[PDB]
RNA sequence: UUGGCACCUCGAUGUCGGCUCAUCGCAUCCUGGGGCUGUAGUCGGUCCCAAGGGUUGGGCUGUUCGCCCAUUAAAGCGGUA
RNA sequence: CUGGGGCGGUCGCCUCCUAAAAGGUAACGGAGGCGCCCAAAGGUUCCCUCAGAAUGGUUGGAAAUCAUUCGCAGAGUGUAA
RNA sequence: GUCUUGGAGGUAGAGCACUGAUUGGACUAGGGGCCCCUACCGGGUUACCGAAUUCAGUCAAACUCCGAAUGCCAAUGACUUAUCCUUGGGAGUCAGACUGCGAGUGAUAAGAUCCGUAGUCGAAAGGGAAACAGCCCAGACCGCCAGCUAAGGUCCCAAAGUAUACGUUAAGUGGAAAAGGAUGUGGAGUUGCUUAGACAACCAGGAUGUUGGCUUAGAAGCAGCCACCAUUUAAAGAGUGCG
């Protein structure tokens, strides 16, 4: 559950979205995190979704990262009402989530912690997903 | 197997001070039936005479292809080590004279070890 | 029971795919799973 | 269903609801047959197959719906301008 | 004008975005403003450079002023991009 | 028009150079907590928020230090091509649709509306797509019982191969839908164990202390908080799971 504290405008355009993120498509911060497959919105009570549900499942466990954060204001016109007439009322927030931007980070988890705790998480993300970890060089 | 190699290199040495040896049976290990063969023997001294049951004729009975070949013929059948450092036999070769032959497993038609050359009546 | 995400839950169930349906069966009679 | 859009019809496509006459889809109310049961028998919940048949007489309101009277194996939904 | 009309709202002028790397380029799309003001806030000559920060001080204060470095501009440029 | 060459412009992408938004760590001006005292100066405790600043890392139509692909404006060298400029006479249309690409509104809904760009229809017949104004191919001066091809096909309907080679699928997939689910299945690859004897399957046995220190009437294996371990050992979790 979050949101940008003070936007520049409240009234946004939807964009498009298509290609590989800008960036952090590489888990560097904590050790496990979910890497996304498809385009998509994710809305605010998505993260709130998850952010519970792995420390249901992480009792004792490390901090866990999100590096996505929501800014877009997705939009609605009150209902049963005709088209045109001013752009709607921001419904609320909705993040931006290109495909191959690693999702969260968990750490201070073993393998076997991370394959549930990092899976039920993904049963609330609208995207289908696969598990990714890091990897030196370096 | 690395392993494989160090249990071969040291039971070498109670096989050189060796004179006598007697089969033991493997099916029906009770805990209490080990202390009825271990712990007499820990009556006499410590753990010199065996009972090890890593005992294959392929991992174990390599090793004794030196010493008193008598004991190839139950390879087919169920064999754990025991052999000797000290005390000669005069009492320990009658250790399973008396639980063996109706409790602590089965007697077992067992056809023997070096006792001089022979196969039967371990006395 | 029958549900589209069949799965075993304690490690007595197997997983038989008969007549091209992944049923689980095992000995406790509430594990009886199919999807169809 | 309330809707969005205005693409058949404004040199006419009769709009609510009843009465008749139905068919059909089953996402099933029964009845037939089963898994599970937090199923002792009795009576159930729940998930399966199954459309062949049955699926009421009122009071009120124009009412569909709704509540209530008493029965019933039950008093199913829904399409067909 | 209109997502039928009515009611609401807008009708003209300047700036941005939507605008697809010339330039235009729509909608009841997304933001602001404009019906003025300056006898100098005009012309020219000749000077000089900001905002903020730190350091220390007079009532001195989170900040009016005053000094030394920082400070390519985070300041101003009448009024808004 | 096409190639060379010269350009203007800040888009798509990117990245943080600013305007913003933001994840996490160090740093801690200030604050709060808690006490001492504050009758006042003040001090100490922070796993309490926290401005700067800094190490990384995210994201912007109204953010650009940077900046493509085409597109437009021209030159002078050509190599094709028939168009263009003025002038006058003469009218029609100033409601367009669909498809792709880029956009907004919309719910990244609509055979939805409203722009750019390109096509076709409209004003276009023929063959495909079963029939189909907008898709695919292609332009009907007229006759031929001429030939060659494009899209699509080549068992019967219905013209043309039961074509040829190598495989894949077993559902009628083809011949209509996802999150998810599975010892379905073909390839590619990695590793563990493994005749120094693996994986199943069978004859085996399960630890002595001990529930072990603290407990709920006791529960001594799973009341539950835990050092949860030393001996007999081929072994045995101070217990695999059912009770």
């Amino acid at each position: 559950m979050l949101l940008p504290k003070r936007v520049k405008y409240r009234r946004e355009h939807r964009g498009k979205m298509r290609g590989r993120a800008k960036g952090g498509t590489e888990v560097h911060f904590g050790e496990f995190g979910i890497q996304a497959l498809e385009a998509s919105w994710i809305t605010n009570r998505q993260i709130e979704a998850a952010r519970i549900a792995m420390t249901r499942y992480m009792k004792r466990g490390g901090k866990v990262w999100i590096k996505i954060f929501p800014s877009k204001p997705y939009t609605a016109k009150p209902l049963e009402v005709r088209m045109g007439s001013g752009k709607g009322a921001p419904e609320g927030w909705v993040a931006v989530v290109k495909p191959g931007k690693v999702l969260f980070e968990i750490s201070g988890v073993s393998e076997e912690v991370a394959r549930e705790a990092l899976r039920l998480a993904s049963h609330k993300l609208p995207i289908k997903t696969k598990f990714v970890k890091r990897e030196e060089i370096g | 197997a690395i392993e494989t190699k160090k249990v071969v290199v040291e039971e070498i040495a109670s096989k050189l001070k060796e004179s006598k040896s007697t089969i033991i049976v493997d099916y029906r290990g009770l805990n209490v039936s080990e202390v009825t063969e271990l712990r007499k023997q820990l009556r006499e001294a410590n753990v010199e005479f065996k009972v090890y049951k890593n005992t294959m004729t392929r991992r174990a009975v390599e090793q004794a292809e030196l010493n008193g070949l008598n004991d190839f013929l139950t390879g087919p059948n169920a064999i754990a080590f025991s052999t000797e450092d000290v005390v000669a036999p005069a009492k320990v070769l009658n250790d399973f004279a008396k639980n063996h032959e109706a409790l602590e497993i089965k007697a077992g038609v067992i056809e023997g070890k070096v006792s001089t050359v022979e196969e039967v009546k371990a006395l | 029971k029958v549900r589209p995400s069949v799965k075993p839950i304690c490690e007595k169930c197997k997983v038989i795919r008969r007549k091209g349906k992944v049923m689980v069966i095992c000995e406790n009679p509430k594990h009886k799973q199919k999807q169809g």
